[PDB]
């Protein structure tokens, strides 16, 4: 505990500067970190923009094709044909 | 989530 | 948050941080080095990502080791610690223990929270606001966090969106056949 | 300690003459000489056997002497941290703008996993070396450049490390048709552990689409790409954005059912190509039309 008042002390005394900067770049240099931030909001943006995409293309998807089940039949329909064509 | 709720509840608080 | 070193290591795996399964958890986690089970080697386990700068700030612990190969397989030593004796800066707190092999135990210190103490310091005196400003940009910080946090609740929703149609239906084997009759055609020819 | 002298002065020697052979192993029994110190370490479990928190408490003494040992060991982690950046220096024993070919440094550079582990702390001087090293080779070197399988030996989770490697990425679409495999299984590595997410994501997206052009020759990364999405990332959405992106035949399944969905590669055009490595401009003018 009590080196840190005497640590401030001296940031007062001899540099003036250090103590006084430390509330500043609480934001300033908070402010070249805050670009990031938003860089990877408008990242965020994007992501949200396949998430879109695909709350259609699912959608979509289910909606156009609409079919199963036939597949176990034709195949079964193709099966015994095939084999036939590879054991000729 | 509680944090930034209570960052304002603070400065409501303050 | 907190950044350090951890000094050594005891089993490829080893006791957990905390579990549920006695109080409540903290991580399970391994450093994989090898040596001998049942006489002397003293080994060390590592990374810059384990002695990470985000942490759980504080804790009085408990210190316990599991595991070491097949040889050892089990645990190795039990202690405890209030942690204010492990100083963050050169700060060295150390043992000696040994519950099936002696072990000179070894840990170095070489090398939301902001918001909590910010209130103490603002408790210790006649105080104002002052630059108000600061805390509007924060919280446009916390809102940006809180948009992420939402997203991440999507993502949850989105996840499941698929897997019940997926789930839902088998086809599979139908491939098989077409990729033979594929290969089978050219290879006949 | 001897050991810790006497083989300074034998590497003296080895500058007298560098006998290839000799070092190769060096690395490797590097353990073997930690393993010197476990059997002094043997004479301090008889040492021991020769003695008989918050307070603070005094278990530091039991440990302290073996932290000065290992500062000593340090020091003699240290001294071959000196013969080594003088050897990662001397690529070749070099004199007069020559060198004697340390090129060498990439057959030992398999047999240095073992040692490599000792020194690597200091990622930053080691990565500093290594770097001026990858500069250099990323010129001169093709043979030389074998150097980027046993890279990936050495072990970094730090995503700073794989942006700078996404510079050397951007750094390196190299030709000659072996010296794409080292990276291949450099990738093999990160597609067992993908070390950075989103980022990596769109770098592999940049590689897939030159990837929808191959060669035969890059018919082995389509195995090694299977992983990427073996690894499921919801799978079907990216894998279908993708799809589009190279879809050369519609569909396909797992790894071995990657073979499915063909279309022609070229070592044909590809050489009249070549041929028209003479000329560039007006053939970015006729793609457009």
């Amino acid at each position: 505990s009590r080196r840190l008042k005497v640590t401030g002390d001296l940031f007062d005394i001899m540099s003036g500067q250090t103590d006084v900067d430390h509330p500043l770049c609480e934001e300033c240099t908070d402010t070249l970190l805050d670009q990031l931030d938003t860089q990877l909001n408008v990242t965020e943006n994007e992501c949200q923009n396949y998430k879109r995409c695909l709350e259609i293309l699912e959608q979509m998807n289910e909606d156009d094709s609409e079919q199963l089940q036939m597949e176990l039949k034709e195949l079964a329909l193709e099966e015994e044909r095939l084999i036939q064509e590879l054991e000729d | 989530a509680a944090a930034a709720a209570a960052a304002a509840a603070a400065a409501a608080a303050a | 948050i907190v950044n350090r070193n951890g000094h050594q290591l005891l089993d490829t795996y080893f006791t957990l941080h905390l579990c549920s399964t006695e109080k409540i958890y903290k991580e399970f986690y391994r450093s994989e080095v090898i040596k001998n089970s049942l006489n002397p080697t003293w080994r060390s386990l590592d990374f810059g990502i384990m002695p990470d700068r985000l942490d759980t700030s504080v804790s009085c612990f408990v210190v316990k080791i599991w595991g070491g190969k097949e040889n050892i397989y089990q645990l190795l030593i039990e202690w405890k610690v209030c942690l204010d004796g492990l100083k963050y800066l050169g700060q060295q707190i150390h043992a000696r223990n040994q519950n099936e092999i002696i072990f000179g135990l070894n840990d170095g210190y070489y090398g939301n929270a902001q918001k909590t103490i910010l209130l103490q310091v603002d408790q210790n005196c006649v105080r104002n606001s002052y630059d108000v400003f600061s805390l509007l940009r924060l919280h446009r910080a916390q809102c940006a966090i809180k948009q992420t946090q939402v997203t991440v609740q999507k993502i949850g929703k989105e996840i499941e969106e698929k897997l019940r149609l997926t789930s839902t239906s088998n086809e599979l084997k139908k491939k098989s056949e077409c990729l033979q009759l594929k290969i089978l055609v050219l290879q006949n020819e | 300690i001897y050991p810790e002298y006497i083989l300074p002065g034998i590497a003296h020697l080895a500058q007298d003459d560098a006998t290839i052979v000799r070092l190769a192993y060096a690395e490797n029994i590097a353990l073997l000489a930690e393993t010197a110190l476990r059997f002094l370490e043997l004479v301090q479990l008889k040492n021991l056997n020769m003695e008989n928190h918050p307070n603070g408490n005094y278990d530091t003494e039991l440990q302290a002497l073996h932290e000065m040992v290992q500062q000593k060991v340090v020091t003699l982690l240290s001294d071959p941290e000196n013969i080594v950046k003088q050897t990662l220096m001397e690529n070749g024993i070099t004199r007069l703008c020559v060198f004697f070919g340390r090129q060498k440094a990439n057959d030992v550079l398999l047999s240095h996993m073992i040692t490599f582990l000792n020194d690597k702390n200091d990622w930053h001087l080691r990565g500093a070396f290594f770097d001026s090293i990858v500069g250099v080779a990323a010129y001169v070197g093709w043979q030389s450049s074998s150097i980027l399988k046993p890279l990936l030996q050495q072990g970094l989770s730090d995503a700073e490390e794989f942006v700078i490697v996404k510079a050397l990425y951007a750094l390196t679409c190299m030709c000659q048709l072996g010296l794409l495999q080292k990276p291949h299984v450099y990738e093999f590595a990160s597609d067992i552990a993908p070390f950075l997410c989103h980022p990596n994501l769109w770098i592999r997206y940049g590689a897939v689409g030159f990837i929808t052009v191959v060669a035969r020759q890059i018919s082995t990364a389509d195995v090694y790409c299977k992983l990427m999405p073996y690894l499921d990332p919801i799978i079907q959405i990216e894998r279908k954005l993708v799809l589009l992106s190279v879809l050369k035949e519609p569909v396909s399944r797992s790894i071995f059912d990657y073979a499915l969905r063909s279309k022609d590669i070229t070592s044909l055009f590809r050489h009249l190509h070549m041929r028209q490595k003479k000329r560039n401009g007006s053939l970015p003018d006729c793609p457009p039309p």
